[PDB]
RNA sequence: GGGCUUGAUUAUUAUUUUUCAUCCCGUUCCUCGUCUCGCCAAUGAAUAUUAAAUUUACGUGCAUAUUCUUUUUGGUCUUCGUU
């Protein structure tokens, strides 16, 4: 032996592929959930809303 | 197995035909010095036919040569090895069965073994074929999985080949395949497919077996399980070429143009030209274009790379594959202009198209009394396989 | 300039308390100014003189990550690295419009000149595994492709996303989602218009068709935002950035 | 390692030759702290009620350009001599 992942960069290869490699897509944001909640800030809040 | 770059380098480069400047810093993991017998002296063969020759050359030769005329008489602690180095009939030994293991070990073996190349070549390969089975041996997975490697690359004369041939389809195929967790990565591989690649297409170098195109368009390839992703990373330009030549060369498997189509197409990541525009036309079909690239081609390349040996095959069987498609459906369609293009007088031109006719991938009569080939129907009759498919 | 030299009371530089002085170590301070900036535009869509001089004050800012990178390290690392990063497309179609930017120097640190810029040596310098380029965290990369998409052909681009394995380190960490789809559509805008149907055809239908509902690169807040309330600021701070999008209308025209 | 007449200290006269762990900076090294990530385990089973095992509501009206500048190098103008 041996070896592990040959090219230049640095990282090099890691999976490819063969193309026809349709990628798909992505989107985020649809659910939360939280230990150690943050404050508000109610500073900023108030400002949007006067403007 | 495995390995090394540079060497990696040397090997592809001279290969797609570019230039020769290139290092090799070696030597570097064949070893330092152990079996065989170099591979860097191989690569400097073919060097020297490209293109005379350099300095690296005569580096490798003296390599080669020595470390030392003192430890080649030296080396043996006992016991065998002796008729001129093995022993041929110890290795016919070793099995049948012959499994449990005489003192232990052969450790001190491997020590005494070692030194090499010279190269010597024939013999060389012997002793470890020899080595290789003990079976018991202590000592080891990875050392032995090494030495299949350096038996799979040299030599090549014919009866280590052929016990190569076998000896990669069942050990090397599964190795690269898990479990084992987690072996083997991307270099391995490609060194793997280069070595495989060499013993047998036709580079310049040698090649062909019979037939050993088959073992080259198996592997690397075939869906159960697949990888090809191997193949593409990162960027084989020179494989994806002599692969084009290697399933024209073949002429079936069954699926033949299609799969070599798929495989081109990998569009500009890496992509060399010559063999590559004469199947891609071919296959896609056009048949003014196709028929004046493969004498173009043929030509061409040649270059340099000598052997020769196959691509008169190559062209033959080009020539035939095309005239074929144009046949099939199409006309109906005659014969003087066919003749004059491949380009002797019209009876063996006539009879050359009755042959492609008679292998019952097409039904057509000639007319040789009116000079036109007429093709039956078949291809189409309708109503009545309807009826036969229900009944 | 008379510094370095640094007396009278204490100085130092990291840790304890100087501390506008600590974190422009560092620079932190910088990233403060970044953040701020992007904020400012991020509101106001362009329109009046207001862009225009926003436009100037940001190539302003530039030329002090540049030079700053030469007061070395601290090691540092990174945070003026980062914001250069951030601030590249810079820029660009073939680049256009970093030369007239480039003009007052002293300019200095690595990344400069019309002949660069791309990117790809702060990509390289600064790696990936180990040392750098972490935090945060999968990178430049991102960048990289899109610069290599817009000034070079959709196949570098594409090459590159496919060969690094970047499709898993963009479902978690939310900056970079946005980042994710921002390179497709732009791959795929690339790959029409220079001039082929597919690969522009399949990167831009999956981009596409779904989901309506297109946040995703730019602008336009979903549904519904921005009447509902304070929760308004998490659709309108994932991200979207600004002077860029790239153009809407073009991308449904290559789609179409 | 870099800088530093750093603390002993050649230095300071250019015998400058340092001369080291060190002050200020200092990763890919060892030890320690802490955070992130993780596999499993921990608080949600009625077939009948004697002083009660869990409390509403959570919406309106108001909301800073919030300043003084001395300016000085160009550039649009103007009024004298003279061609």
């Amino acid at each position: 032996m041996g070896f592990e992942l040959p090219e230049i960069f640095v990282n090099a290869p890691f999976t490819w592929g063969p193309p026809p490699s349709e990628i798909e897509m992505d989107g985020m944001k649809v659910r939360l959930y939280q230990k150690t909640d943050a404050i508000a800030p109610s500073d900023w809040l108030e400002a949007m809303l006067d403007q | 197995l495995d390995k090394h770059l540079a060497l990696g380098l040397l090997y592809f480069y001279d290969e797609q035909g570019l230039d020769v400047a290139d290092a090799l810093r070696a030597v570097q993991a064949t070893t330092a010095l152990t079996a065989e017998g170099e591979v860097s002296v191989e690569q400097e063969r073919k060097i020297k036919e490209t293109a005379q020759r350099a300095r690296p050359a005569l580096d490798e030769f003296f390599e080669k040569s020595e470390t030392e005329n003192s430890t080649y008489q030296f080396k043996l602690t006992g016991s065998e090895i002796d008729a001129l180095r093995s022993n041929r009939e110890l290795s016919r030994d070793v099995l049948e069965a012959k499994g449990i293991t005489s003192n232990v070990m052969k450790a001190v073996m491997e020590l005494a073994y070692l030194y090499y190349d010279a190269a010597r070549y024939t013999d060389a390969s012997e002793l470890l074929s020899l080595c290789q089975c003990v079976v018991g041996y202590e000592i080891d997975q990875r050392t032995l999985l090494w030495g299949k490697l350096v038996s799979d690359m040299c030599t090549c004369n014919w009866p280590s080949a052929i016990a190569a041939a076998e000896k990669i389809r069942r050990q090397q195929n599964a190795d690269v395949f898990e479990e084992d967790i987690f072996r083997v990565a991307n270099t391995t591989t490609t060194r793997e497919r280069a070595w495989l690649l060499h013993w047998v297409l036709f580079p310049f170098f040698k090649g062909g077996n019979q037939y050993s195109t088959h073992l080259l368009n198996f592997v690397f390839d075939i869906k159960t399980n697949f990888v090809y992703q191997s193949v593409v990373e990162t960027v084989c330009p020179h494989y994806l070429r002599y692969i084009c030549a290697a399933a024209i060369l073949n002429k079936q498997r069954r699926s033949a143009l299609r799969s070599a189509a798929a495989m081109v197409l990998n569009v500009y990541e890496y992509s060399d030209p010559i063999t590559q525009l004469v199947n891609a036309i071919v296959n896609r079909q056009s048949f003014e274009d196709a028929l004046a690239l493969l004498p173009e081609v043929k030509s061409t390349a040649l270059g340099d790379y000598f052997l020769i040996l196959h691509a008169n095959e190559i062209l033959e069987n080009a020539r035939r594959l095309i005239f074929a498609r144009y046949m099939m459906t199409h006309g109906v369609v005659s014969i003087p202009y066919v003749a004059e293009k491949l380009g002797t007088r019209t009876a063996d031109a006539e009879v050359w198209l009755a042959n492609l006719i008679s292998e019952t991938k097409q039904r057509a009569k000639i007319d040789s009394v009116s000079e036109q080939m007429i093709v039956g129907s078949q291809a189409r009759s309708v109503h009545q396989t309807v009826l036969d498919k229900l009944e | 300039e008379n510094p370095a030299i640094a007396v009278k009371e204490v100085f130092s530089g990291d840790l304890t308390s100087k501390r506008a002085v600590i974190m422009d170590g560092l620079c932190g301070l910088l990233q403060k100014l970044h953040v701020h900036l992007q904020r400012i535009a991020q509101f106001k869509t362009g329109a009046t003189d207001e862009y225009f001089e926003i436009i100037h004050l940001e190539n302003q800012l530039v030329d002090l990550a540049d030079s700053v990178l030469g007061y070395y390290q601290q090691r540092k690392r990174g945070k003026a690295i980062c914001c250069q990063i951030l601030i590249e497309i810079l820029g660009s179609r073939r680049q256009q419009a970093h030369d007239i930017l480039y003009h007052k120097m002293t300019r200095l640190t690595r990344n400069i000149v019309t002949t660069s810029v791309i990117e790809t040596v702060r990509e390289l310098y600064q790696e990936l595994l180990v040392i750098g380029n972490e935090e945060a965290k999968c990178s430049a990369l991102l960048y990289l492709a899109y610069q290599m998409g817009l000034e070079g052909k959709y196949r570098d681009g594409r090459d590159l996303v496919l060969r690094s394995g970047v499709e898993e380190t963009v479902e978690k960490s939310v900056h970079l989602a946005i980042l994710y789809n921002r390179v497709i559509a732009q791959l795929g805008l690339a790959s029409f218009a220079a001039g082929d149907v597919i690969q522009a055809y399949n990167l831009l239908s999956s981009l596409w068709s779904n989901r309506n509902h297109d946040v995703l690169i730019s602008q336009r807040m979903p549904d519904y935002v921005k009447e509902n309330d304070e929760e308004e600021l998490k659709f309108r701070d994932l991200l979207v950035p600004p002077h860029a999008y790239i153009q809407h209308a073009q991308l449904e025209l290559a789609t179409m």
